[PDB]
């Protein structure tokens, strides 16, 4: 159902941009989550937009650190972080909201590694 | 004639439209999703147990028949057409006398975007019933429910959803609370399925929580009781001579307290068990009993 | 009604009677100021599509002036322009808005003069003898009983509403003075047969501080309440 | 798409008033009800109420369409075309039904005939109050619905296997009775235009002042203690 | 912000036999708890939404109850391939997920 | 209800609850014997047009036997049919009237004796 | 006694007869019979309880 972009390699202090591609569904239907998991913990949630009116929420912890923007006509949610540090190199995974607000369908998920 | 585009446009689409069948039979159940936005909080009841509320009952689902191809994509169509196009049927499971205004013209407004999905907003003004426990009066904290869902439409085809999260549904206005007796606290939201003998339906629920004001009843009645009490154990330092001031004195508390409880018990509403004022009530009574009873042995 | 004009300007006027709802604040019952409103507004158009305004400011609202209530009084009234927003949108908003004063003389008399008198007759109390000492007992306790039940008949005329009122503070504030005086008169029965000269003074001095101390009250009181 | 076809070709060549099967044996409506709550019962008034939710079966040849849809739910708007039934309360002395959204109103066609309609309602009933039982008093509530229009002849009740639930029993808001039996029964009635089938459900009540006249006679034997004071 | 703790923090469990956990919530979550499973190195899947509700496809043996503030998961027969991490995760409000539980076969 | 009849006989019946006011003398209090009515009348149709008449003059009224209010007792009921003149024209009038009275024993005990 | 039975009659008369009338800001003819009954009453109290 869902599709993300190609590993990623960045250096710190960068900006990287990253896509989830919703197939078979307008996602002006549902709303879209963006979820983290960092090596061996819990999952972690970032954010959530909605393609009906643009409106975006975020953590707390993430305010000002993460943008999520996304593309109506080509069916598209874009995540473009901030400059980001050695720190958060994760798996970062992108959802749709279910029947009881239960994130049902995930991707496959895309690696960001912050190396030198 | 710059009307006449948009009124040819929604005659096209009201053409050959049957509003008896939901939107998507035999496909995917229509999804409904509510949100309500309490403008006051009426005046809770006591004695009948109904607590009046209002509210702004939005709407919105995606019919599929209705997309249309337009310059505006935003139709804001008047009140007389939320009658043609489905409207689903959502009544109160504990609403004694609900009632819908009709002011100047009925106060509904019908947004249809250009995707297909709609919005149905109504200007209610429900009669609800919660049942109290009144155990810990005046001190309760009881909460009253309000529970509406589906009719006429199984789970299999209608099925509700909150429309934003949960937490934020459900919105209470800043300066809406007309009450006067309790204090409001906050929110609570939970989904749910309700089996019956026709088969099972869906039911939101909201908990409005309430709690007493106890300030009145200090300086009501609790405080004449406790200067009552006081008053009859001074008896003790007047002078065991003087037999008539002191019998006086011992039976005027004894009156004081009947009319004091005569007074405070009428407020209190009709109940089978005894109420935690009660309670107190009766000893701050039985108080006034011993002492006059040890008057009469010594 | 309906009346057209030559170039489209239609005139709609109704006659309606509603049955509003303002709120009401009794705390400084029964000399109070209570301020009702009257908002009227749009329901199924955004401030996109619609504006609301009065036709004249000075003229949009008449018959004020003559209206005549049996208890209230009108003092003035204003005309408010705002624009709303709810979740869906921006919606136009217009206001009405007047002042209501009760009338005092009536409930003055009915009310308040009672309790001066039950405290009144307390002080009476205090010159009489402490030979008699029957006498005094029976007077300190028949004022309180009488302002218990002055109280317990007084709430009930009064309109219920179940949050506390200033007439309320008054009346057991008054009921703190009577039994304040019981106390008083009970300490110096029991202290007197040790020694007189300590109730002889007691007597005289509180003939003088009690009036002065309830006359500062009402003073306080009167100032911050009217 | 054909369920508006198989709804168009019901509804043509179709005659509201007239019940089914005027000329032959009668239609024979099956009763079936809910009780959801019983309102404040005083003993001034005389009178009671009550919130239910009545529900009434009857075949009818004429909606028997034939297609691989067994079962067709419809919304209230269709109610006022196909034939009802009148059925009102005898006992009712002011009765409501709910149309808090909309109106409340369901109905089912099966494949063969076979409605369904069901309504929510709210009765005002007269209830006969006796006291003299007391402490072994149970008062009986009754509550009795009939046909108005339709002799013996041409409408016959009858209840299902049940036919009568309860719940929620703890908040039925009833201070001063208690619920405790119900029961069902069916008559025969004669009146000025014929002869009525009543049908007839009515269920027992129990009783579970005395707190006011004791603070008078408290002061008036508590006044007499004056007597044995000194002069 | 709404906490979910989750425990035990590991469990081993022999094949065929009862397992159960639970995600203790401390703040109000008015059941919307929803259980997700994470096999290694793949993507999760959504097994119980709601509460005591399955999703389409699961098996029958994954059972859960809910309550106000208490939430517990029940496996039947635990299979072969039934290893894999477990979150219980909230969506009362914007939500949170709990810390995780890994069953390794023993 | 509608009930036609193989010779154009229709019959049209209804359910009414009337909240109909009558005078009461009460110079007699409590010891009184009240008359409270209820008159019938057409309104658009004068006496030239249509004519009323109690059908079964003996079974025009029923079932008021079974009647008990709490404090009265109705002692008896007649019929009356009558012609009325107001400015416009002469229309039918039909009349129920039926006498009201007191139970004594209630009030004396409660009133006279103390 | 005799003082506190003509207290509590034109008491318990006057709460009905401003009771059976409208609450208006000016007086009656009638607030002025019953303030002249209730003035001589009170008058005489005080006359007694000088005495
Ligand atoms: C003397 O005069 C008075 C007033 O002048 C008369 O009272 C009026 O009587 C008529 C005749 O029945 C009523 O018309 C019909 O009323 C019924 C039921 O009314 C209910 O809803 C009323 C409001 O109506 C709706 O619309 C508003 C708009 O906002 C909505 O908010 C509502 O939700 C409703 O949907 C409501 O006011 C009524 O309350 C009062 O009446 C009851 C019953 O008497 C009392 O118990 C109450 O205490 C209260 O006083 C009541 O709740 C409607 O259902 C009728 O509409 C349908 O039926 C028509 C005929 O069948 C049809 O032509 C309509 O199009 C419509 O049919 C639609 O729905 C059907 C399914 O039901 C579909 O099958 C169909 O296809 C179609 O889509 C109709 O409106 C007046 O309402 C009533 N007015 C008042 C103020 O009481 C009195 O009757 C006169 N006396 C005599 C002897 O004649
Ligand atoms: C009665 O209550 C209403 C509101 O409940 C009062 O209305 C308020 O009136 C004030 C005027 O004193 C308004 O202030 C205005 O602010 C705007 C801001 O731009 C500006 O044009 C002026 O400075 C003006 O003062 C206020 O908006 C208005 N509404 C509120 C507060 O919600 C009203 O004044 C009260 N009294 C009377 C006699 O009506
Ligand atoms: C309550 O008061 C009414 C008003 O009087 C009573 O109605 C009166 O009834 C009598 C007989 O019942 C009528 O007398 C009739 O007069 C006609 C005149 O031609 C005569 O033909 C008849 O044979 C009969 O004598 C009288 O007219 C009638 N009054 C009116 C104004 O209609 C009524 O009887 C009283 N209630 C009871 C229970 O008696
Ligand atoms: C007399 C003083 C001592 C305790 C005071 C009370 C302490 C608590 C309250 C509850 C409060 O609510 C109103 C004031 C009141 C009655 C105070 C009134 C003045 C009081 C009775
Ligand atoms: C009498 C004093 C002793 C305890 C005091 C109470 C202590 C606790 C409370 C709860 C508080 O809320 C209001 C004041 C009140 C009633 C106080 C009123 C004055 C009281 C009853
Ligand atoms: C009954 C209680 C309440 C008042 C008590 C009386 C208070 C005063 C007296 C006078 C005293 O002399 C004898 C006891 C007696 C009758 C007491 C008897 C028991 C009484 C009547
Ligand atoms: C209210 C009644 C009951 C007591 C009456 C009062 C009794 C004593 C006086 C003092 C007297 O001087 C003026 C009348 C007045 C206020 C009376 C006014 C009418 C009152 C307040
Ligand atoms: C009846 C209550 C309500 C007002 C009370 C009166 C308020 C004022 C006074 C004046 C006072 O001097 C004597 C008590 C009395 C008559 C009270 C007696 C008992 C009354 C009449
Ligand atoms: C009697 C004392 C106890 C509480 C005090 C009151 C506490 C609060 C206020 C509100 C304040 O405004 C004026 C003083 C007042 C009435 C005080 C007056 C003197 C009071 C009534
Ligand atoms: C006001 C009350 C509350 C405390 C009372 C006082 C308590 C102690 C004394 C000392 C006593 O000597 C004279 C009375 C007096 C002033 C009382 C006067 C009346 C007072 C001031
Ligand atoms: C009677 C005389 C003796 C004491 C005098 C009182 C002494 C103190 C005061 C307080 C003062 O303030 C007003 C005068 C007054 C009441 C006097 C009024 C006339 C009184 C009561
Ligand atoms: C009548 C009541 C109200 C006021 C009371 C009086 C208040 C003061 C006194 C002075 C006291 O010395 C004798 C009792 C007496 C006359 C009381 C008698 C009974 C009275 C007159
Ligand atoms: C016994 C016949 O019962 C009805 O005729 C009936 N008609 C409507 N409903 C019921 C069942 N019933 C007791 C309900 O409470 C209920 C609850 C719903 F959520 C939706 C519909 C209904």
């Amino acid at each position: 159902q869902l599709q993300q972009s190609g590993a990623e390699l960045v250096k710190p202090g960068a900006s990287v941009k990253l896509s989830c591609t919703a197939s078979g569904f307008n996602i002006k239907d549902t709303y879209m989550y963006w979820v983290k998991q960092r090596p061996e913990q819990g999952l972690e949630w970032i954010g959530r937009i909605d393609p009906a009116n643009g409106d975006t929420k975020y953590d707390p912890k993430f305010q000002g650190k993460a943008t999520i923007t996304t593309d109506t006509f080509s069916n598209t949610a874009y995540l473009q972080l901030s400059s980001l540090t050695s720190e958060d190199t994760a798996v970062y995974y992108c959802a749709r909201k279910g029947l009881r607000w239960a994130m049902d369908y995930w991707g496959q998920g895309t690696s960001v590694t912050v190396s030198t | 004639d710059n009307t006449t585009v948009f009124t040819r446009i929604l005659d096209r689409l009201l053409d050959g439209y049957d509003n008896r069948l939901r939107p998507g039979l035999g496909e995917r159940v229509t999804e409904v999703k509510t949100d309500i936005f309490v403008t006051s909080f009426g005046p809770v009841s006591d004695h009948d147990m109904e607590y009046t509320i209002d509210v702004f009952f939005r709407q919105s689902w995606k019919d599929e028949r209705l997309k249309f191809k337009g310059p505006m994509t935003v139709l804001r169509l008047n009140n007389l057409m939320a009658s043609k196009i489905w409207t689903p049927d959502t009544f109160f499971h504990n609403g004694k006398k609900s009632v819908a205004h009709n002011m100047t013209m009925p106060n509904k407004l019908l947004r249809i975007t250009e995707d297909g999905t709609l919005l149905y907003t109504m200007r209610l003004t429900v009669r609800a019933e919660c049942p109290m426990h009144l155990e810990d009066f005046p001190m309760d904290a009881h909460a009253c429910p309000l529970k509406f869902g589906s009719y006429a439409y199984t789970r299999a085809e209608v099925v509700y959803e909150w429309t934003r999260e949960p937490a934020r549904s459900v919105v209470v206005a800043e300066d809406g609370s007309r009450l006067n007796q309790y204090d409001l606290l906050g929110q609570t939201v939970d989904s749910g399925i309700v089996q019956s003998s026709t088969g099972e339906y869906v039911v939101m629920t909201t908990h409005f929580h309430l709690k007493r004001k106890i300030g009145y009843f200090v300086i009501q009645t609790y405080l004449p009781c406790i200067m009552t009490v006081i008053l009859s154990q001074v008896s003790f330092w007047l002078n065991r001579e003087s037999v008539p001031a002191r019998t006086v004195f011992g039976v005027t508390t004894v009156l004081t307290m009947t009319t004091l409880s005569i007074s405070a018990r009428n407020s209190l509403p009709k109940v089978a068990y005894a109420t935690a004022m009660d309670w107190f009530i009766a000893v701050c009574y039985a108080f006034v009993f011993s002492a006059l009873i040890e008057f009469a042995t010594v | 009604m309906i009346r057209l004009h030559p170039d489209g300007t239609v005139l709609y006027g109704l006659r309606i009677t509603t049955t509003a709802a303002c709120m009401m604040d009794l705390r400084r019952y029964p000399l109070d100021e209570q301020n009702c409103t009257l908002e009227i507004e749009s329901y199924g158009y955004t401030t996109d599509d619609i504006e609301f305004y009065w036709r004249g400011d000075d003229n949009a609202v008449t018959g004020v002036t003559k209206i005549e209530l049996p208890q209230f009084s009108i003092v003035d009234y204003k005309l408010i322009t705002k624009k709303v927003v709810f979740s869906t949108g921006s919606y136009p908003r217009l206001s009405l808005s007047f002042k209501l004063k009760r009338n005092i003389g009536y409930f003055i008399l009915q009310t308040y003069m009672p309790s001066i008198l039950i405290t009144i007759l307390s002080w009476v109390s205090f010159w009489i003898n402490y030979d008699a000492s029957a006498a005094r007992v029976a007077l300190g306790i028949t004022t309180v009983l009488t302002m218990t039940t002055i109280n317990t008949h007084l709430r009930e005329t009064l309109p219920k509403i179940p949050y506390v009122k200033a007439i309320d503070m008054y009346l057991m504030g008054c009921f703190v003075f009577v039994f304040m005086a019981l106390l008083e008169y009970a300490l110096v029965n029991y202290i007197f047969f040790s020694q007189p000269a300590r109730a002889a003074a007691i007597d005289r001095w509180s003939r003088i501080f009690f009036p002065v101390v309830f006359s500062f009250f009402n003073i306080v009181y009167w100032l911050y309440y009217v | 798409g054909d369920v508006t076809v198989i709804l168009n070709n019901l509804l043509e060549g179709y005659d509201n008033k007239l019940r089914p099967d005027i000329g032959v044996k009668p239609t024979l409506i099956h009763t079936d009800m809910y009780v959801n709550s019983i309102g404040p019962v005083n003993a001034i008034n005389m009178e009671y109420t009550i919130d239910i939710f009545f529900a009434q079966t009857w075949y009818d040849r004429r909606l028997k369409f034939n297609s691989t849809i067994k079962v067709l739910r419809l919304n209230s708007n269709m109610v006022g075309k196909i034939w009802i039934p009148d059925t009102f309360f005898r006992n009712s002395k002011k009765a409501d039904a709910h149309w808090i959204t909309t109106p409340n109103r369901m109905l089912r066609i099966w494949n063969d005939g076979r409605v369904l309609y069901t309504l929510r309602l709210t009765i005002d009933a007269e209830c006969q109050l006796q006291l003299h039982n007391f402490p072994m008093d149970e008062h009986s509530c009754p509550l009795e619905f009939s046909s108005y229009g339709y002799p013996r002849e041409e409408i016959v009740y009858q209840w299902k296997r049940s036919s009568v639930e309860v719940g929620d029993t703890r908040s039925w808001r009833l201070y001063q009775f208690s619920f405790v039996g119900l029961r069902n029964t069916t008559e025969v009635v004669k009146t000025t235009s014929g002869d009525y089938v009543v049908m007839s459900v009515y269920f027992d009540l129990s009783r579970r002042t005395i707190q006011t006249y004791i603070p008078c006679t408290l002061i008036v034997v508590l006044s007499w203690v004056s007597f044995w004071i000194n002069k | 912000n709404i906490v979910m703790t989750q425990s035990p923090k590991s469990m081993s469990m022999s094949v065929g036999e009862r397992v159960t956990l639970s995600c203790k919530a401390s703040e109000y979550v008015g059941t919307y708890v929803s259980w997700y499973q994470q096999k290694p190195e793949q993507s999760p899947k959504l097994l119980i939404y709601g509460a005591s509700n399955r999703y389409t496809g699961v098996p029958d043996r994954f059972t859960g109850s809910g309550s106000a503030t208490d939430f517990t998961l029940t496996i039947g027969s635990v299979q072969a391939e039934d290893l894999a991490d477990y979150h219980c995760g909230q969506s009362y409000s914007y939500p949170t997920f709990g810390a995780g539980t890994k069953l390794e076969l023993k």
